[PDB]
């Protein structure tokens, strides 16, 4: 995260660390949607042009973390993945369309003050919150600068941006399964996600039920915090049905 | 949604404590709830 | 292009054998 602040303790209890078994290393962000299921971006597991194709084996999942680098001895919970599931139509070949993946844990995690699921939006929640100008919150242990690594989990709040503006800022083809966020050069307020923040949650607080919903997944972007450019996220609502589907065909 | 006691944080919502910037979000939604 | 990944420098604290 670029131009973010430190997260307070228990502020984003669904925040997950996608951790490599060896080299032991931060992979990406993810999010807890239940006691056995995790949501991340497919580009965290499979990205062939970079020879990236992680299996269940290769990874650990760490829940309830605050320190980026330390073993939080009786706070954090580490888990084994049972199986991994990628959108059958994830477009790694051209624009990260359908950048989403589910991970089912070997054993259900127990909730605590530091570990709690986020909600998945309903059709109605998406329509009232997903509006240009509305602010969302992104979190992660990612890059502080486009070109260190925070000690503690970082946070930033950014306004959703109009589709045209999104379209006009890149040469990459934007699909209805994506949305862009950030401030405008005019606005002069900054911040964005950065490498290492990928697969994390873009969350919103419903003003009607005062619950936190996950609207997006940190997907792609050109550099971090560049003026006139925005971050892009997978549109969670639009892929909800694939999600139900897989929960329904194999888990919980 | 995406659970049951989903999105109700133990150290905030559950205790009626607001985090340091959440008000920034709610005021963007043309002042929330 | 893609977040990609981040944090590779062993700068991390060893995790428990169990865990692993």
């Amino acid at each position: 995260i670029v131009e973010g602040s430190d997260a307070e303790i228990g502020m984003s209890p669904w925040q997950v660390m996608l951790f490599r078994k060896s080299p032991q290393e931060l992979l990406c962000g993810a999010s807890l949607i239940s006691d056995r299921w995790v949501l991340t971006a497919a580009h965290c597991l499979l990205y062939p042009p970079w020879d990236k194709n992680f299996t269940e084996n290769d990874l650990l999942v760490r829940i309830g973390k605050h320190s980026r680098t330390r073993y939080e001895r009786n706070i954090e919970k580490i888990s084994m993945l049972e199986k991994i599931y990628i959108h059958p139509r994830y477009n790694w070949r051209e624009n990260l369309d359908r950048d989403i993946a589910l991970m089912k844990l070997k054993k259900p995690v127990a909730f605590s003050d530091y570990i709690h699921p986020v909600c998945l939006p309903d059709r109605e929640t998406a329509a009232s919150l997903l509006q240009a100008g509305y602010k969302g919150r992104v979190t992660g242990w990612g890059n502080l600068k486009e070109t260190g690594q925070p000690s503690v989990l970082q946070v930033v709040n950014l306004p959703i941006v109009e589709r045209p503006v999104c379209k006009d800022s890149t040469r990459i083809r934007i699909t209805d399964n994506m949305f862009c966020a950030g401030y405008k050069p005019d606005e002069g307020k900054r911040g964005d996600a950065c490498e290492g923040d990928s697969g994390g949650p873009f969350v919103m607080k419903s003003p009607f039920n005062n619950r936190w919903y996950q609207m997006g997944i940190v997907s792609w972007g050109e550099g971090c915090d560049r003026d006139g450019k925005y971050g892009f996220y997978t549109h969670v609502f639009r892929l909800k049905k694939w999600i139900q589907k897989v929960i329904d065909q194999f888990g919980e | 949604s995406g659970e049951a006691d989903c999105g109700l944080r133990p150290l905030f919502e559950k205790k009626s404590l607001e985090d340091k910037t959440e008000r920034e979000l709610l005021e963007s939604y043309i002042d929330g709830r | 292009x893609p977040r990609g990944g981040g944090g590779g420098n062993g700068d991390x604290e060893e995790i428990p054998e169990e865990y692993l």
